[PDB]
């Protein structure tokens, strides 16, 4: 299934996953796509983070839901 | 002017539709990065909505 990555440039990246998909497989798709490692990437989802060893139907994500991807850095 | 900042502010306000407006633009002014002020939302550096 289609679904669409929500990230804070203003960028909807458009993957295709499967419910039985794990939130650490879905970053890693990401993660070849931005170039950006899974471990920088904090995966948000109508407001609630998203746990590396979670699956997509364990949030009960649907097929065109919008994910967000939040950037970590330590710095500032 | 504001114009990227308030911008930059609003993107976040799409992506954590939990915090406040007032509390995003907060850190825009410190940091400037909607990266880090979101990621130290996250962390706890701003008072999230918190029922008292």
């Amino acid at each position: 299934m289609q679904i669409f990555v929500k990230t804070l440039t203003g960028k909807t990246i458009t993957l295709e996953v499967e419910p039985s998909d794990t939130i650490e497989n879905v970053k890693a798709k990401i993660q070849d796509k931005e170039g950006i490692p899974p471990d920088q990437q904090r995966l948000i989802f109508a407001g609630k983070q998203l746990e590396d060893g979670r699956t997509l139907s364990d949030y009960n994500i649907q097929k065109e839901s919008t994910l967000h991807l939040v950037l970590r850095l330590r710095g500032g | 002017s504001n114009s990227q900042l308030n911008a930059m502010a609003h993107q976040i306000q799409e992506m954590f539709p939990q915090v406040p407006y007032h509390l995003v633009l907060q850190d825009l002014q410190l940091t400037r990065s909607v990266e880090i002020t979101t990621d130290n939302i996250l962390e706890g550096r701003i008072q999230v909505p918190f029922p008292t």
